[PDB]
RNA sequence: CCCCGAGAGGGGGUUUUUUUUUUUUUUUUU
């Protein structure tokens, strides 16, 4: 039960986007030159992401050393000051946030070609200065930009998205205030392809009804990827002409 | 900013023949004639690029260039280098690529040289002549099957590091040359490592014999106990002209660098070279100097 | 609550109640578990401590290579008075600075000195503490170096004046340390000299210790 | 930590096996494992067996005082701490590798988050007084299948406990016990049962990301020989109700989308025939404790 | 320390560094800060906020929160939490950080607590969060600056109700749009190096490496206040030091500091 | 600042703060402005041009009538535009089949109305939604759209950048509508809007009052008695204010609860707390304080001595709260109260008859009278009518306005006539309403 | 396989958290 006009009779949610519209897209890369290889800013609606690339480099310790693949290790600090709410523990142990590390590390195994950097590491360090709904999203398009920035070889983009469920009526990319009144799917498509590196369920989705809002995902995170594709080439330009 | 620079903005995080670029994932072509090399992946007739670059084509290899990465150790590169650890029989030294470099023991010239006996105590004193955190010279003799580098100081040219201080610039302002050591005005020397790695040091002997019981000293950690603070000064000055220069993505050369540190000369402190405006002006008049002398 | 202790029923809340210069004792060598032992007590006014000090070194460090040893220093809250771990930190931190400075490194290449001071008991009669306690801990750890066998430089002691602590060396002629919390202002001379005369007074009581017994 | 060699040759013939319609136990692509549940003599003592692989669940409550923020719900919590017994392949207390902690956030999702145990049903007296049952998960022999074996343990053990019964005086609580009178049940709003899918390419990645028509091989409750060899996996949660309660692919081989869609259809039949499976046995198992309850008094 | 040279460049440095006319390896002067860079009020969802960059990379990010809370048994209404990148949350430099700058924004001893008061019974408390990106060096004097910034731009919202909780005891209320600028007088912390018997302000990385010294320096209200603090910057070359160098150093952060601010104070 | 993006489309930044429990928490939400909002009118012929489809691939109706209701000029054809506190007020005359015809409602007025009051909130939405060829009425995203999305000026209170808000709505339909010769008439009883309409400072804007407007209709003799609107011995203290209240309630000083009031006796009120076992009595006329029956009301302990035998500090009111409980245990004195606020109203539309007492047949202009509700538990209202002969022997719905500290007896107006006593079409029809049971047929949507 | 040496010698092929418009008779068909 809400008293909000979450999705309006005129169509219009709470923010003013319609139910298929992104929020405001701005990427941002080489943002962090003297701390790591590769660096991105994202700026997903009100979510801000920096995320740091430091690799392919030396292990620390040759025992975790792989002489066929890199290591690649993903942590992401979600800051205390993420939310309107700060929360008091920290976050950096939580079993939400292991889980978030883990899926992001077995997305990239087999996008980024690990295999031509045999006794390497790659570090991806992820700083979430503001939260504002599909932060899942917004993490997997802050990587994807910084590993390139990087130079670092991989097959394709990997794009992320989230696609509430209000009874019936999908909305494309939900804020806070969306995911809290209704159950949301978070997918990770690759390139301009059908297929799927990560789907995300929490909530309960009727059966019926999954097809359909993985099918506005997909043409949403197609269109992430235009957007970051579009703003690649651009930064592409402005450093190869000088 | 009598003492500090300080730059401010509000509301905002930050501030905000033809070379094909293409992204990860893009199709390059359709031809399987071509030989796939680095940056691309295929599939039966399609090729791909799996970074973000300038399509390569140079006879029938076709690759992808990347716009960024580490250096790449090539075999004969002249390149500066930290020692990161001592091992066995053997030293990995940091040169700024994805892994260490080694430096085998055999690939060394060891104090007192040919006259020396081969001892069977030196692969247990290593750490006399190299130990963790010397800067040498090197040249990089071979190559591993993964693309590390095998690193030799089989010569006087090579070897290690002192009389002066230690700066670093991105590796792509620093190409192969014929030599990568020079001499400059003020009576210090530079030495160029392809990897970005810079050595600037007070002119010796060697360095003048170059262009025209001291094999027991050559790994002391001692210094020149006699430099003048004017090379000091120097020093200093070719250290922030060099920045500036990579502050501006201008590539090093020896002769960018003389131009540059005769330039800087209308500042009469040398700290003023720290600042950002100084340091794009300074890249700036070299390449219109370098505009109007080429015409 | 926690699988490696026993802390009782969770219900359970703890129990809340209603409403000469100083006197010094210095003991080392009373624990054979450790290299270096040290145990100073010092009773003044409405405030008594008494804390421990434990050297344990030169021993192992199994990581690269170093020419000379790497000292550290855990502060460890006692029976009574609780303080805060940053706070306890912070002391190790001024504390280390404070020995590396003393302590003749050189001489034990590739090797540890881990210094722990116990802060046992510390009473507060009154019917930032930890500036006070600052000088007691110096003393212990030199006490317990010197009686481990470790090389100093010199006998480095404290004094404490109105929230501002300096360690001194050297007869006093030079500064290991300086802290000062609170206090007042353009004190800094009157300072200095209320605590040489605390560094002289430690250091005389130290060498006689470290003579006599 | 511990690693298991998988040859060449093996990886190459597993792969090949399924190239050719072929699983090593004989079971078909989609085809899950039979189930097989065995209750103790104590409520919410269960054993979950799946071929080789099992699975002990034992449900236990206490009584606890609520949390401020939620005076009405009482406390359920689900551990699922791996041991050596299961394989010398997991370090004892090890509860922050990758699979540990994916293993416990879905189960975690699929019960605790979904609401599949009444918690507000488990206060006694609001804000003070409440129940705080404990669902502990013992895994003894892995063959796979340790998510979907976990979640019908911890399921069917919820599903077949019974609390003391209590009356209340105010604030002071009689605790019933059994001999005295007979203990209740707890309130299960929903019976979400989950099946894994594991993915294998049986070509090479390139193909995969950038080939034309999809070859991508997906067989449901792998053993351990096919788990070790997999590319990706994924887990999906039903009920009877035809909702899905939650659907985790973490990451791994990029599978389609109507492939993943008819791999929630095909679990869907799988979860009803489980759950009316889970259902029977209990009933049975109710049959059981009464024919002896009757035998003993008459006996009495 | 942090970066890593061998005993040739430490030497030549030191040797620099000791002269009579200290020679900096940038050719800055004894008092001369290294070029920075603040960005402020990039997080609507944050009362206050800060970013500064330093020239090597360096970079800090500052977050300000609010709190309505009871002064009466919430005695610190000033909480500075430090996370830097890298580094466990109990590693003892972030432990020793954040126990410093805490004494440094105390209630009582370089803050106008009296600013965050909103009633006779309740006051705003103020969490102050502090993420270190990158660091070269001792990061104390770079958090500094940028927490001044942060609390020099931060708004917190407007009481409407009545500030006499012990009569009338009303439920803190605010208004629905209106923010009061926070009003106070944050502290700057100056970082000094001691190499041979000279006092360099803001250490280079390099520099730090071959100090025999260091002293942490706060700073507030035109004067300088404690903590006060020396501080080991390395400990390979860590040396005592005559009294007047400490004299020297308190007296050269006196007398560079308001030009620092001066610089600083710009909306 | 203000972004614009690809599609046209531009985002700010709406920032505001919530307070909670004694709590302040600052709100942010992005704010998307568009450029494709309808206004709904069978008149324009540009909106359908730039309109787009919903979720359900279904484009929106435009529905506001091409020849709405036509008055005397300079009015002619005209569209109404509400404010948020005509619509508070008046809703009942906002439901009148015989005015209001074509409405336009600002999305900033529907958002205040949900705030002020759900209920009306949602009756109004009921007229948008139940439009058909008598009524019609619009939601107009004024917010959303950038033509008329205004900004908060330097120095100006949140009431005046709304009304400011509406103004601009109606100067852009007036605009907007120029083509179709239908004018815009913004009906709106507060002082600001008209006075910045009289002046005419800017563009020129139709502002009327409620009851001005009214008095322009052919109707306005049959609908001027439903316009919302010394009477005293002694006078009812104030309520208490809302942030007083709330603290009351947190610190165990007050208590809500449903009173309840017996017609065999109005001077006399119960409450039933839930920290009390037996229900507190509240005694008197000042101390009910014009509460209804059923009302949830916000009382406060009364002194001890004050006590019915059948304190300065809050830890006294706590104290006496203790004995009042320990009194009820004992059965000999019970504790006694005052409501001081009034949670909810159990008002709504009422039926009774007029009192022939109250009505004067020699009067011929508009005079005061009462109304006996049906309810026997509830006092009698108050009336402004000028038909007070044609209602005298009939039965007739009202609907409380208020009831000020002052006046004796609350305040409404007239609703409907049912129709004569003991009548079965008046008597069935009021029978029905009284026990709260819907009897109009089934909307479109249903059917 | 790669590096090194006038003479088939040597060196390497990397290791738990945005969930709360409160009121007076059973049953069946209407
Ligand atoms: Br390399
Ligand atoms: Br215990
Ligand atoms: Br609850
Ligand atoms: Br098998
Ligand atoms: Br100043
Ligand atoms: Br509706
Ligand atoms: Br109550
Ligand atoms: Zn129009």
């Amino acid at each position: 039960m809400s008293r909000l006009e979450i999705y309006s009779p005129e169509g219009l949610r709470l923010d003013g986007r319609r139910w298929n519209e992104l929020r405001r897209f701005e990427s941002s890369i080489n943002t962090h030159p003297h701390a790591a290889d590769g660096s991105s800013y994202m700026e997903q609606g009100n979510n801000k992401i920096i995320t740091l690339v430091k690799g392919p480099k030396e292990p620390r310790l040759k025992s975790q050393m792989d002489t066929s693949k890199a290591l690649l290790n993903v942590s992401v600090n979600i800051t205390k000051f993420s939310k309107f709410e700060r929360s008091k523990s920290s976050h950096k142990n939580e079993r939400r946030v292991l889980e978030i590390q883990t899926s992001l590390v077995r997305m990239f195994e087999k996008n980024v070609m690990l295999n031509i950097y045999p006794r390497t590491v790659i570090d991806i360090e992820i700083h979430v200065l503001e939260q504002d709904g599909g932060i899942m999203g917004s993490l997997i398009n802050g990587i994807t930009l910084a590993l390139i920035d990087a130079g670092i070889s991989m097959f394709d983009y990997i794009s992320g998205i989230s696609v509430g469920l209000y009874d019936t009526t999908p909305l494309l990319d939900t804020n806070s205030l969306e995911e809290n009144a209704m159950s949301t799917v978070t997918l990770g498509v690759v390139g301009k392809s059908e297929k799927l590196s990560l789907l995300l369920v929490e909530d309960k989705i009727p059966l019926d009804r999954l097809e359909n809002v993985l099918a506005i995902g997909i043409a949403g995170a197609h269109r992430v990827r235009d957007l970051m594709d579009e703003e690649l080439r651009k930064h592409a330009q402005k450093r190869v002409s000088n | 900013s009598e003492v500090i620079t300080i730059t401010k903005r509000n509301g905002a995080f930050q501030n905000s023949s033809d070379s094909q670029i293409v992204t990860p994932g893009e199709l390059v072509t359709d031809d399987p004639i071509w030989m796939r090399g680095h940056g691309t992946y295929f599939l039966d007739n399609m090729t791909y690029s799996s970074v973000a670059g300038t399509v390569s084509r140079v006879n029938r290899l076709l690759s992808v260039i990347p716009l960024k990465g580490r250096y790449a150790p090539e075999t004969g590169d002249h390149v500066v280098g930290r020692i990161a650890e001592v091992g066995n029989k053997r030293w990995k030294v940091d040169i700024g690529g994805k892994q260490h470099a080694v430096l085998m023991l055999g690939s060394v010239n060891l104090p007192g040289g040919i006259l020396r006996r081969k001892s069977e105590s030196d692969e247990l004193q290593m750490r006399s002549f190299l130990k963790e955190g010397d800067l040498l010279n090197a040249e990089v003799q071979s190559l591993f099957q993964d693309g590390s580098a095998s690193l030799h100081t089989r010569s006087l040219k090579y070897g290690k590091l002192r009389n002066g201080m230690f700066c670093q610039v991105p590796s792509s302002l620093i190409v192969r040359a014929k030599n990568h050591t020079h001499n400059l005005p003020g009576n210090i020397t530079v030495v160029l490592g392809v990897n970005g790695y810079i050595w600037l040091r007070k002119t010796s002997q060697m360095d003048l014999a170059r262009d025209t019981e001291s094999s027991w000293q050559i790994y002391s950690d001692e210094n020149d106990p006699s430099i003048s603070n004017n090379i000091r000064q120097a020093i200093c000055r070719y250290a922030n002209v060099i920045k500036a220069l990579a502050f501006c993505e201008i590539g090093i050369t020896q002769q960018r660098i003389v131009s540059a540190y005769e330039a800087s000369m209308v500042y009469s402190n040398v700290g003023e070279l720290i600042e950002k405006n100084v340091m794009e002006s300074i890249g700036s008049d070299i390449l219109t100097a370098e505009k109007m002398r080429g015409n | 609550q926690d699988r490696r202790r026993l802390l009782g029923p969770a219900a359970a809340k703890p129990m809340a109640f209603s409403n000469s210069e100083q006197e010094l004792s210095l003991h080392t060598g009373f624990i054979e578990n450790c290299n270096g032992s040290a145990l100073v007590e010092a009773r003044s006014l409405g405030h008594q401590t008494s804390l421990i000090s434990a050297v344990y070194g030169p021993r192992s460090i199994r990581g690269s290579f170093t020419s000379q040893g790497t000292i550290s220093i855990q502060l460890k809250n006692g029976l009574l008075e609780k303080y805060n771990t940053n706070e306890l930190k912070e002391v190790s931190s001024f504390l280390m600075g404070i020995f590396n400075s003393v302590v003749n490194l050189s001489r034990y290449p590739k090797s540890g000195i881990d210094i722990f001071v116990y802060l046992t008991y510390d009473k507060d009669l009154t019917n930032s503490q930890i500036s006070s306690l600052i000088p007691h801990c110096i003393t212990s750890i030199t006490l317990a170096l010197a009686d481990a066998g470790i090389e100093l430089v010199d006998m480095a002691g404290a004094g404490e004046a109105n929230g501002t602590v300096v360690s001194f060396i050297k007869n006093g002629e030079e500064i290991v340390g300086f802290w000062k919390d609170d206090g007042d202002d353009e004190d800094l001379l009157e300072c200095l000299d209320r605590c040489k005369e605390q560094y002289n007074r430690y250091r005389d009581l130290m060498i006689s210790c470290l003579m006599n017994q | 930590a511990k690693d298991i060699e998988i040859s060449a040759s093996e990886s190459k013939f597993i792969l090949e096996a399924l190239r050719q319609n072929y699983r090593l136990d004989g079971r078909s692509f989609d085809q899950f494992r039979d189930v097989e549940i065995t209750f103790g003599k104590e409520f919410g003592d269960v054993s979950v067996k799946m071929g080789n692989t099992k699975v002990h669940c034992r449900i236990s409550c206490q009584i606890a005082q609520p949390y401020e923020d939620r005076p009405f719900e009482g406390l359920f919590v689900i551990s699922t701490e791996i041991s050596p017994m299961a394989g010398s392949q997991f370090e004892n207390g090890n509860i922050t590798g990758e699979d540990e902690v994916l293993c416990s956030r879905i189960i975690e999702k699929s019960v605790r988050r979904s609401g599949a145990l009444d918690v507000e049903g488990l206060c006694i007296v609001a804000g003070s007084k409440c129940w705080a049952v404990r669902a502990d998960v013992h895994f003894l022999d892995c063959d796979g299948g340790f998510i979907d074996a976990s979640c019908i343990a911890v399921m069917a053990g919820l599903m077949h406990f019974k609390k003391p019964d209590i009356t209340v005086h105010g604030e002071q609580i009689i605790v019933h016990p059994v001999n005295e009178r007979e203990p209740v049940p707890l309130g299960i709003l929903h019976i979400p049962i989950c099946v894994t899918f594991s993915f294998f390419n049986p070509q090479d990645t390139e193909e995969n990301i950038k080939g034309e028509t999809n070859s991508e091989i997906s067989i449901i409750d792998a053993t351990l020989k096919e788990e070790l060899l997999r590319d990706g996996v994924l887990t999906v949660t039903l009920n009877k109700n035809r909702e899905v309660v939650q659907v985790s692919k973490a990451g791994g081989l990029p599978m389609d989308a109507l492939t993943l869609m008819k791999c929630c259809h095909e679990a869907y039949s799988i979860i009803e025939k489980i759950t009316d499976q889970i259902l029977q046995l209990l009933k049975e198992d109710s049959e059981k404790r009464n024919k002896y309850a009757a035998m003993l008094t008459s006996e009495n | 320390g942090h970066m890593s040279l061998s005993v040739a460049e430490k030497s030549y440095l030191y040797d620099s560094l000791a002269s009579t006319p200290s020679i900096r390896p940038d050719g800055r002067l004894p008092h001369q800060f290294r070029p920075i860079e603040i960005f402020t009020d990039f997080l609507p969802s944050s009362n206050g906020s800060s970013r500064i960059i330093a020239s090597d990379g360096s970079e800090c990010i500052v977050s300000i929160k609010s709190k309505v809370v009871d002064h009466h048994v919430e005695n610190e209404l000033l909480q500075v939490d430090v996370d830097i990148a890298g580094q466990r949350d109990d590693a003892l430099v972030v432990e020793t950080i954040t126990s410093l700058l805490n004494k440094v924004l105390k209630s009582g001893s370089g803050v106008d607590s009296s600013k965050l008061q909103l009633t006779k019974k309740y006051s705003f408390k103020i969490f102050v969060d502090v993420l270190v990106i990158s660091s070269h060096s001792h990061p104390i004097s770079l958090i500094s600056f940028a927490i001044y910034s942060a609390l020099n731009s931060t708004y917190l919202p407007k009481l409407i109700s009545a500030f006499d909780d012990l009569e009338v005891e009303e439920l803190p209320t605010f208004h629905d749009y209106d923010m009061v600028k926070l009003d106070i007088n944050p502290p700057l912390v100056f970082i000094l190096a001691v190499v041979g018997n000279n006092m360099l302000l803001d250490p280079a990385a390099n520099e730090s490496e071959v100090a025999n010294n260091g002293l942490i320096i706060s700073w507030s209200n035109g004067k300088i206040t404690s903590p006060i603090r020396s501080v080991a910057l390395n400990d390979s070359n860590v040396k005592s030091f005559k009294p007047h160098l400490l004299k020297q150093g308190l007296a050269m952060v006196e007398k560079y500091a308001p030009d620092v601010v001066r610089s600083l104070e710009n909306l | 600042r203000r972004k614009r993006l690809a599609d046209g489309l531009s985002v700010t930044q709406k920032v505001f703060v919530r307070s909670r429990n004694g709590g302040a928490t600052k709100i942010v939400r992005e704010h998307y402005l568009r450029s494709d909002i309808p206004c709904l009118s069978r008149s324009c012929t540009k909106c359908p041009q730039i309109v787009v489809p919903d979720a359900q691939n279904e484009l929106p109706k435009f529905i506001l009538s091409d020849s709405p209701l036509e008055l005397s000029a300079p009015i002619g054809k005209h569209y109404v535009v509400l404010d948020t506190n005509v619509v508070l007020q008046a809703i009942d005359l906002l439901e009148n089949p015989n005015c209001f015809f074509d409405v336009i409602v600002p999305q900033i007025v529907l958002d205040e109305v949900r705030n002020k009051s759900y209920p009306v909130y949602t009756r109004l939405r009921t007229l948008c939604r139940d439009s058909d060829d008598h009524k019609r009425f619009i939601v107009f995203h004024n917010e959303f759209s950038e033509h008329t999305f205004v900004e908060r000026l330097p120095n100006e209170t949140i009431n005046d950048r709304n009304n400011r808000a509406i103004r601009k709505t109606c100067q852009w339909y007036s605009e907007h509508l120029k083509p179709y010769d239908i004018n815009v008439v913004l009906v709106t009883n507060d002082r600001l809007n008209r006075e910045a309409a009289t002046k005419e400072v800017e563009s020129n804007i139709i502002t009327k009052s409620l009851v001005q407007y009214i008095e322009l209709l052919p109707n306005a003799d049959d609908i001027r008695d439903s316009i919302p609107q010394t009477f005293s011995d002694f006078t009812f203290p104030e309520y208490y204010s809302t942030a007083r209240v709330m603290g009351g309630l947190k610190n165990g000083v007050l208590y809500q609860g449903n009173i309840q009031i017996s017609e065999y006796n109005f001077l006399e009120g119960s409450v039933s707390l839930p920290r009390f076992s037996k229900p507190v009595l509240i005694v008197g006329q000042k101390n009910l304080n014009r509460a209804f029956n059923g009302d949830q009301v916000i009382v406060e302990l009364l002194p001890q001595s004050e006590w019915k035998a059948p304190v300065i500090s809050d830890k006294q009111r706590r104290l006496l709260a203790k004995d009042a409980m320990i009194a009820q245990r004992s059965k000999k004195i019970q504790p006694t109260a005052k409501v001081v606020y009034i949670q909810r109203r159990s008002w709504r539309q009422y039926v009774g008859q007029l009192a022939p007492s109250s009505v004067d047949p020699q009067s011929s202009s508009t005079q005061n009278v009462f109304v006996i509700l049906m309810d026997k538990c509830l006092p009698k209202v108050r009336i402004r009518t000028r038909r007070a002969a044609e209602l005298l022997d009939k039965r007739i719905v009202i609907s409380i306005d208020s009831w000020p500290t002052t006046h004796k007896y609350p305040l409404g107006h007239f609703v409907r006539d049912l129709g004569t006593i003991e009548s079965a079409q008046a008597e069935t029809e009021a029978l029905l309403l009284e026990h709260d049971v819907e009897y109009r047929p089934f909307s479109k949507k249903v059917l």
